[PDB]
C-alpha cells in the first residue's frame, strides 16, 4: 500500500483521461472552443497531456515489473491508452503533438522504433520549443539505433545545450527535470567516445568540465579501458527503459528482477561491439600512405601474434571507418586520413550574443514596464 | 621548517647504540660510502649493507665491525673473524653472551606459554618483563621478539626498550634479513615514530633516519611507501634541514614511481620542492650521478641532459642496495627526458634520436608510435623520412573565455528572473 | 652571510625563527635584526641573487624605516618624528659611523635587482596581455622616477637605474652596462665589494639573458622565425645557457612556439596584434563577468 | 562596476556585519538604552544604488555598444566588398 492503490488512483485516472480525449478530439470543436475561450490558462489543458502521461509512462511498468510474463499494462498503456490518443483529428494546439509524445513516450519504452519515419510525418504542426525538445529527445534515440552516430552526434547536442529556449512557468516537464540533463549527458557521452578523433562536437553541449571528465574517459576506452564503457552502459543501461521509476526494492519477489534483466540484456548486445568499434579506429591516421614495413608498423598496432595480422586488420579495415587500399605491385598500403576542423563555433554564438545583449534587454524592460 | 629552531643549535649530533665506522681505505664508488657510513651510524649494524660495500670491491676491513656486534647471529661473527684467519683470541665472550639468553630464553620459554596459555595479565606481564630483559638482552633472537611483540606488545618498558627492541626487531628481522617480521616493525616503527616521543631532533632526525633505513631498500612496495618516506613531517625529502641531509637517495625512488608507477604530473612537485630549495641541493652537491638528473634537466638540456643522465645511469645501476628500483629509475629517466624534448618542440630527426638515446632508427621511428598510442607525444609521424613533426601551436584562444562569459552571466540572469 | 658562504645565512633565518624573538628582546635589537636583513640582501647581492635583494629587502624597503633602522632619521623629515628627547635616546644609542651602511648602494641593491626583473616582465604586460600588474612594487618605485620629461644625463641613484630600465627597455645589453657599471664606479657604489667583479659578471648576464627576452617580448607578432644561431652571437651568450633561456622562454612564458633545437631554430607566430585588442577586450569584458558575479555574491 | 562592487562593499558587506554586530547584543536591554542598538545601523557611504553615475554609465556604456555597431557594420561593409571585388 501507499504505492499500489496509488498506482491503480492514478491508472483509473490517466485511463479516465485517456476516454475524455478519446472522444473530445475527433468531431467535437465545441468542448475545445469551449476550453479555448473561458479558461484563459492554455497550459492547464495541455498539462494534463504531460502530467498524466509521464506518471502514466511509471504505473505502467510499475505494475509491469511484477506483471513480467502474461503482463497487462502496456496493452493497457499502448493500445487503449495512447493509441486512442494518437490516431484523431488534433487537439489545435499544445495537445495534438503531446498526444504523439504521450504515444512516443511508450514507443521509445517498447525497442519497436521504425514508426520514426511515421511520427514526424504525421506531426505537421508547428514544431513548439517546449515539444520540439522533446522531439530532438525522442526521435535522437531512432538514429542512435540506426548505428549511424555522426548522424546521432549532432541530435543529441541539441537537447543537452539547453539554449534551446524554453520557458515554461507551470511546471510543466513535471517534476523531473535534470533527470533529463543528466539522460542527454549519458546519451552525449555514449556519442563522445563512439567517434572520436571526428568529434570535435563535444564542446557546445557539454561544457569543459565534462568535456575534461568524459573526454578522458574518451581516451581511456579507445585506449583499452573497458570501465568507461561499463560506466557508460550502467549509468545509461535505466535510461533507455526507465518507467520513470520503478516501485520498490525487495528479495523475496522474483517479479522485479525480470523486467530488469530485459532491460539490461537489450542494450548490452548492442553498445558491446561499439566498445570494440571504438577500439578498432582508436589510433589515429598519422599519414595516409603506408610502406609495407610501416604497414607492418600498423599490422603490428591493429594487431599482432601471428597469425591472422593481415585478416584481422582486414576485419578492422572494413568497419565503416578505414578506407584504405593496397598497391599490390608496388607494396604500397594507400588509405586515409580524414581529418576535421575546429574554428567554427564562433558563427553559432554571435547571435547567441546577440541574444545575451537583447535578452538582458528584455527581463529588465520588463521589470521597467512593473516601475513604469 | 619549524624544528630546525632545535636544529639550529644542536646541528646532527645523533644518538646510536652502534657508533661510527665504515670500512677503511677504499680504492672505488667513493660517493657511496660516507652515504653508506652516515646511514650505519643510524641503521644499527647491517647485516648484508656492510658486505654491500664489499661487493663492489673485496677489502679485508668489513672484519672489524660486526664481530664487536656479538648480540647478532652469534656463530656467523665467529665465522667472520676466522674468515681474514685473525688470531683476535678474546672470541671468548659470544658463547659467555649467549650462555645467559639461553638461560633466559629457556628459563622463561616455560614462561613463554604461560605468558599465552593463561594469558593471566600479570603471568603474561611477568613473562614480558623478563622478556622485556631478554630481547634487550638479545633481540636477534628476532622471532623471539615475533613471538613476543605479536601478543599485547607493550613491555614493561614502553619506550626506551619497546623502541629499541621493536626498531631492534626492524634491526634484527632485518639482520635475519626478513622482511614480512620487518613489515610488522615497519607499522610498529612508522607509528612510534608518530607518537613519538619527547621529540629531541637527535632523538627525531634518527628516528627520521630510522624510517629511511628499510625503506631505502625496497623489498615489497616501497613504491608506495615512497609516498611513506616522501609525504611524511611536513614533506622534506632528506628529513634533515641539518646541513648534513644524509637520508640521501630518496629522491631517486621518489623519482621511480613518479615516472614508473605513476605519470610525471606530479613531476612538477617533484623538480619545485623536492629537487631545488636546500636539502636535494645539498644532496646535488654530494653525488654527482643524482645531479646529472636534475641540473641538465632543470636546464632543459637536449643533448647534454640526456647523455649525462645516461652515463651517470651507468652509475645508478652501481646502487649496489637490495634496490628493487634500479633500472626503473634508469629507464624512466630516459622515457622522460625523451617526454622533455618532444613536450614544446618542433621536430626531431629520427636518425638524430637513434644515435643520440643509442637506439636504431626503427626502435626510434616505433617508440613515437607508441608515444601518440600513449597519447603522451601527441603528434603525427612521417612514415617515410623518419621525421616525425610535432607542430603543436595553437591559434586564436578566445573561444574560452568567451564560453564562460555566457555560460555564467546569460545563465546566472536567468536566476533573477524567478522574481 | 659574509664570513662564511650565505647558504648558510639563508639556512639560520629560516633556523632559528628570529620573526618574533626580535619583539619582546630589546627592539634595538630589531635595528640588528634590520641591519641583518639588510646584510642577508647585501649577500643576495654579494652572490648576485635579485629575488633575495628584493625579498630581503622586503621587511625593510617595503618602508621608508631603513633611515632610522640605522638611527639617523630627521625629526620633521615627515610629520611623525617626534620627539627630540626619543631622538636623543635612540641617537645617544645609535649608531656609529663603521656601524651605518650605504643606502645608496642599498637603493641600488633594491631597484636595479627588480629592474632585471620587472621588465621582461612587464614587457609581458606592455605586450597586451597583462593579468599580474603587482601594485606597491618597484614598478612603483619606478614612478617615482619615471616621469621626468627633462631628465638629461644618469647622475642620481635612481637616475642611473631609470638610464639602465630604458637600455633595459630597448633590450639593448650593452647600454644598461654605460648606466650602471660605470656609474657605480662614478658614484663608488661597484667600488664597495671585492666580490663586486663577479657581481657585476653576475649581472652582466642578468643583463645579456633579460633583454634578450625584452628583445623577444617587444617584438614579438613579426617574429615567427627567431635563431638560436644569431642570438647566442648577439646577445654574447653561449647555447647551454640560451637552451636554458629559449626553453625557459617556451616553457615558462608559454609562448606558442616550435623549436627544433638540433637545428637551432625557435619557430613562433602568434597571430595576432589585431586580435590582441579583442585580448584587450577579454581584459575588459572578464572583469564585466566578475564584479557582476560578485555583485549577487555581496547582495546574498 | 568598481562602483558595483564598492556599492556591494556598503549595501550588503557593512549590513552583513552591521546586523552581526545588532544581533549579537540581543537588539537591547530592557531597564535602559538600546545605547549600541541606536549606534548600530550607522549607514554606510552608498547606500542605495549609486544612480547618478550609474545612469550616464548605463548612457556610455550603451555609447560604446554603438561604437560597436559602428565599429560591426564598417567592418563588414569592407568584409563585403573586400571578398566581392577581389573575387574577380
Amino acid at each position: 500500500q501507499w504505492l499500489w492503490d496509488i498506482i491503480d488512483e492514478f491508472i483509473y485516472q490517466f485511463q479516465s483521461f485517456s476516454q475524455y480525449r478519446c472522444k473530445t478530439a475527433k468531431k467535437s470543436e465545441e468542448e475545445i472552443d469551449f476550453l479555448r475561450s473561458n479558461p484563459k490558462i492554455w497550459n492547464v489543458h495541455s498539462v494534463l497531456n504531460v502530467l498524466h502521461s509521464l506518471v502514466d509512462k511509471s504505473n505502467i511498468n510499475r505494475q509491469l515489473e511484477v506483471y513480467t510474463s502474461g503482463g497487462d499494462p502496456e496493452s493497457v498503456a499502448g493500445e487503449y491508452g495512447r493509441h486512442s490518443l494518437y490516431k484523431m483529428l488534433g487537439y489545435f494546439s499544445l495537445v495534438g503533438l503531446l498526444r504523439l509524445h504521450s504515444l512516443l513516450g511508450d514507443y521509445y519504452q517498447a525497442i519497436k522504433v521504425l514508426e520514426n519515419i511515421e511520427l514526424n510525418k504525421k506531426s505537421m504542426y508547428s514544431r513548439v520549443p517546449e515539444c520540439q525538445v522533446t522531439t530532438y529527445y525522442y526521435v535522437g534515440f531512432a538514429y542512435l539505433m540506426m548505428r549511424r552516430y555522426q548522424d546521432a552526434i549532432r541530435v543529441f547536442a541539441n537537447i543537452l545545450l539547453y539554449i534551446q529556449r524554453t520557458k515554461s512557468m507551470f511546471q510543466r516537464t513535471t517534476y523531473k527535470y535534470e533527470m533529463i540533463n543528466k539522460q542527454n549527458e549519458q546519451m552525449h557521452a555514449l556519442l563522445a567516445i563512439a567517434l572520436t578523433m571526428y568529434p570535435m562536437r563535444i564542446d557546445e553541449s557539454i561544457h569543459l568540465q565534462l568535456r575534461e571528465k568524459y573526454g578522458d574517459k574518451m581516451l581511456r576506452m579507445q585506449k583499452g579501458d573497458p570501465q568507461v564503457y561499463e560506466e557508460l552502459f550502467s549509468y545509461s543501461c535505466p535510461k533507455f527503459l526507465s518507467p520513470v521509476v520503478p516501485n520498490y526494492d525487495s528479495v523475496h519477489p522474483n517479479y522485479h528482477k525480470e523486467p530488469f534483466l530485459q532491460q539490461l540484456k537489450v542494450f548490452s548486445d548492442e553498445v558491446q561491439q561499439q566498445a570494440q568499434l571504438s577500439t578498432i579506429r582508436s589510433f589515429l591516421k598519422l599519414y595516409t600512405t603506408m610502406p609495407v614495413a610501416k604497414l607492418a608498423g600498423f599490422l603490428d598496432l591493429t594487431e599482432q601474434e601471428f597469425r591472422i595480422q593481415l585478416l584481422v586488420f582486414k576485419h578492422k579495415m572494413k568497419n565503416l571507418v578505414w578506407t584504405s587500399g593496397i598497391s599490390a605491385l608496388d607494396g604500397e598500403f594507400q588509405s586515409a586520413s580524414e581529418v576535421d576542423f575546429y574554428i567554427d563555433k564562433d558563427m553559432i554564438h554571435i547571435a547567441d550574443t546577440k541574444v545575451a545583449r537583447r535578452y538582458g534587454d528584455f527581463f529588465i524592460r520588463q521589470i521597467h514596464k512593473f516601475e513604469e | 621548517y619549524d624544528l630546525t629552531t632545535r636544529i639550529a643549535h644542536f646541528l646532527d649530533r645523533h644518538l646510536v647504540f652502534p657508533l661510527l665506522e665504515f670500512l677503511s681505505v677504499k680504492e672505488i664508488y667513493n660517493e657511496k660510502e660516507l652515504l653508506q657510513g652516515k646511514l650505519d651510524l643510524l641503521s644499527d649494524t647491517n647485516m648484508v649493507d656492510f658486505a654491500m660495500d664489499v661487493y663492489k670491491n673485496l677489502y679485508s676491513d668489513d672484519i672489524p665491525h660486526a664481530l664487536r656486534e656479538k648480540r647478532t647471529t652469534v656463530v656467523a661473527q665467529l665465522k667472520q673473524l676466522q674468515a681474514e684467519t685473525e688470531p683476535i683470541v678474546k672470541m671468548f665472550e659470544d658463547p659467555e653472551t649467549t650462555r645467559q639468553m639461553q638461560s633466559t630464553r629457556d628459563g622463561r620459554m616455560l614462561f613463554d606459554y604461560l605468558a599465552d596459555k593463561h594469558g593471566f595479565r600479570q603471568e603474561y606481564l611477568d613473562t614480558l618483563y623478563r622478556y622485556a630483559k631478554f630481547q634487550y638482552e638479545c633481540g636477534n633472537y628476532s622471532g623471539a621478539a615475533e613471538y613476543l611483540y605479536f601478543f599485547r606488545v607493550l613491555v614493561p618498558a614502553t619506550d626506551r626498550n619497546a623502541l629499541s627492541s621493536l626498531w631492534g626487531k626492524l634491526a634484527s628481522e632485518i639482520l635475519m634479513q626478513n622482511w614480512d617480521a620487518a613489515m610488522e616493525d615497519l607499522t610498529r616503527l612508522k607509528e612510534t615514530i608518530d607518537n613519538n616521543s619527547v621529540s629531541s631532533p637527535l632523538q627525531s632526525l634518527q628516528q627520521r633516519t630510522w624510517l629511511i633505513h628499510w625503506s631505502l631498500f625496497v623489498f615489497f612496495n616501497h613504491p608506495k611507501g615512497r609516498d611513506n618516506i616522501i609525504d611524511l613531517f611536513l614533506y622534506q625529502p632528506q628529513y634533515l634541514n641539518a646541513i648534513q641531509t644524509m637520508c640521501p637517495h630518496i629522491l631517486r625512488y621518489l623519482t621511480t614511481a613518479v615516472i614508473t608507477n605513476k605519470d610525471v604530473r606530479k613531476r612538477r612537485q617533484v623538480l619545485k620542492d623536492l629537487v631545488k630549495v636546500i636539502q636535494q641541493e645539498s644532496y646535488t652537491y654530494k653525488d654527482p650521478i643524482t645531479e646529472f638528473v636534475e641540473c641538465l634537466y632543470v636546464n632543459f638540456d637536449f643533448d647534454g641532459a640526456q647523455k649525462k643522465l645516461r652515463e651517470c645511469e651507468s652509475v645508478l645501476v652501481n646502487d649496489f642496495f637490495l634496490v628493487a628500483c634500479l633500472e626503473d629509475f634508469i629507464e624512466n629517466a630516459r622515457l622522460f627526458i625523451f617526454e622533455t624534448f618532444c613536450r614544446i618542440h618542433q621536430c626531431i630527426s629520427i636518425n638524430m634520436l637513434a644515435d643520440k638515446l643509442n637506439m636504431t632508427p626503427e626502435e626510434a621511428e616505433r617508440w613515437i608510435v607508441n608515444l601518440i598510442r600513449n597519447a603522451r607525444l601527441d603528434a603525427k609521424i612521417d612514415s617515410k623520412l623518419g621525421h616525425v613533426v610535432m607542430g603543436n601551436n595553437a591559434v586564436s584562444p578566445y573561444q574560452q573565455v568567451i564560453e564562460k562569459t555566457k555560460s555564467l552571466s546569460f545563465r546566472s540572469q536567468m536566476l533573477a528572473m524567478n522574481i | 652571510y659574509l664570513h662564511s658562504r650565505w647558504y648558510q645565512a639563508r639556512d639560520l633565518m629560516l633556523m632559528s625563527h628570529l620573526q618574533d624573538n626580535i619583539q619582546h628582546a630589546d627592539p634595538p635589537v630589531q635595528i640588528l635584526y634590520n641591519r641583518t636583513m639588510v646584510q642577508l640582501g647585501i649577500c643576495a647581492f654579494r652572490q648576485g641573487l635579485t629575488k633575495d635583494a628584493h625579498n630581503a629587502l622586503l621587511d625593510i624597503q617595503s618602508s621608508g624605516r631603513a633611515k632610522e633602522l640605522l638611527g639617523q632619521g630627521l625629526l620633521l623629515r615627515s610629520l611623525q618624528e617626534r620627539n627630540q628627547e626619543q631622538e636623543k635616546v635612540e641617537r645617544r644609542r645609535q649608531v656609529p659611523f663603521h656601524l651605518h651602511i650605504n643606502l645608496e648602494l642599498l637603493e641600488c641593491v633594491y631597484l636595479v635587482s627588480a629592474m632585471l626583473l620587472e621588465i621582461p616582465y612587464m614587457a609581458a604586460h606592455e605586450s597586451d596581455a597583462r593579468r599580474r600588474m603587482i601594485s606597491k612594487q618597484f614598478h612603483h618605485q619606478l614612478r617615482v622616477g619615471e616621469r621626468q620629461p627633462l631628465l638629461g644625463p644618469p647622475e642620481s641613484m635612481r637616475e642611473h637605474v631609470v638610464a639602465a630600465s630604458k637600455a633595459m627597455k630597448m633590450g639593448d645589453w650593452k647600454t644598461c652596462h654605460s648606466f650602471i657599471i660605470n656609474e657605480k664606479m662614478n658614484g663608488k657604489v661597484w667600488d664597495l665589494f671585492p666580490e663586486a667583479d663577479k657581481v657585476r659578471t653576475m649581472l652582466v648576464r642578468k643583463i645579456q639573458e633579460e633583454s634578450l627576452r625584452t628583445y623577444l617580448f617587444t617584438y614579438s607578432s613579426v617574429y615567427d622565425s627567431i635563431s638560436m644561431e644569431t642570438l647566442s652571437d648577439m646577445f654574447e651568450l653561449d647555447l647551454p645557457t640560451v637552451h636554458s633561456i629559449i626553453s625557459k622562454m617556451i616553457i615558462n612564458e608559454e609562448l606558442m612556439a616550435s623549436l627544433d633545437q638540433p637545428t637551432q631554430t625557435v619557430v613562433m607566430h602568434r597571430t595576432e596584434p589585431t586580435a590582441q585588442q579583442n585580448l584587450a577586450l577579454q581584459l575588459a569584458e572578464k572583469l564585466g563577468s566578475l564584479v557582476e558575479n560578485n555583485e549577487r555574491v555581496f547582495d546574498h | 562596476r568598481n562602483t558595483s562592487k564598492q556599492q556591494q562593499q556598503k549595501h550588503q558587506y557593512q549590513q552583513r556585519r552591521q546586523q552581526e554586530n545588532m544581533q549579537r547584543q540581543s537588539r537591547g536591554e530592557p531597564p535602559l538604552p538600546e545605547e549600541d542598538l541606536s549606534k548600530l545601523f550607522k549607514p554606510p557611504q552608498p547606500p542605495a544604488r549609486m544612480d547618478s553615475l550609474l545612469i550616464a554609465g548605463q548612457i556610455n556604456t550603451y555609447c560604446q555598444n554603438i561604437k560597436e555597431f559602428t565599429a560591426q557594420n564598417l567592418g563588414k561593409l569592407f568584409m563585403a566588398q573586400a571578398l566581392q571585388e577581389y573575387n574577380n
